[PDB]
């Protein structure tokens, strides 16, 4: 014969990839540019109930 | 029952070609200690890693000594790895199908269309004969012998 | 009306022995998708270099599925080069002559003295199949297959 490690034999080593594929976060439109406590900001912040 | 040959255990190493498309053949034989009876999955020999039968010549001595003998030999590929002495192993009817070699001890060749259509595998499969029908009067010490013509690297 | 195999075109290759007197085999097969008709010439495979057939093992399936079967295959050595797709290329009757296998389906080996007395040639010669008699009702998807035990370096 001739030595064969075959495919499904328990002696056939397998290696796992350490690095993960990820689903990139969906880019959020309302970033820090808009939400601002100043008047000239699309989404104003009310700071009344933060410390009270 | 499993009656294992020399090649199945591994004491005799079966030949394997080196050139692709080359034809190699070693006669796979046993010396039956007892009388064969139905259910004996005789593991006559092994087909090496990447090989397909191209011609199979089955010769036996007179394996039945009774009028209108019924002994018939089925030759095929077996499931598990070579040399595993587990009764949960099944034969095949590929190389021969209900052949009547043993009735008169003649010689017949592969005459079934399915014989040469055997697909490749990556691991050593074992060719084993099974007596589909038990003989009327079993013979004590006759010999069953296959001859496989297998080629490596076929596409 | 050539139905060229993967061997003839050059996609699937054919082995050649590296030593004189060394039987090499490669089962030449096609899967013809039309029912064979009278006069069709099928180019199964190529007989490479200075080689001569030693044993031819036809492996045609059931080509006629009607009443009284009529198909009679015969094989030979086609004249022109291996790859040219000219319809006007003749087929001899050397290895098989009016072979009756394919009416029922099975395996028939060489039984004509011409099959073993082939002469060498320095070029590549392609083995062709000619259907001498049209099938009564041709079968569509079946496969024909021939196996050559061609040996190089003869005398």
């Amino acid at each position: 014969s001739s030595t064969v490690i075959a495919f499904g034999d328990p002696k056939a080593q397998k290696k796992w990839s350490s690095e993960l594929a990820v689903d990139i976060r969906k880019k959020s439109y309302f970033e820090s540019r808009f939400i601002g406590t100043s008047e000239n900001a699309v989404i104003q912040r009310k700071t009344e109930v933060e410390s009270d | 029952a499993l009656i294992q040959s020399d090649f199945a255990q591994g004491i005799r190493m079966t030949p394997v070609p080196d050139c692709a498309g080359d034809v190699t053949a070693c006669r796979f034989d046993i010396t039956l200690k007892n009388a064969p009876a139905a259910g004996d999955i005789i593991e006559l020999g092994v087909l090496p890693g990447n090989a397909v039968p191209v011609e199979a010549i089955l010769d036996v001595d007179d394996l039945d000594t009774g009028g209108a003998p019924t002994i018939t030999l089925d030759v095929g590929i077996m499931s598990g790895p070579v040399g595993k002495n587990d009764p949960a192993r099944t034969c095949g009817n590929e190389l021969f199908a209900a052949s009547t070699v043993g009735q008169a001890g003649g010689v017949v060749r592969a005459t079934a269309s399915s014989a040469f259509r055997i697909q490749k595998a990556e691991d050593h499969r074992s060719v084993g004969v099974k007596v589909a029908a038990g003989p009327a009067t079993g013979a004590a010490g006759k010999t069953i012998a296959l001859i496989l013509f297998y080629v490596q690297g076929t596409s």
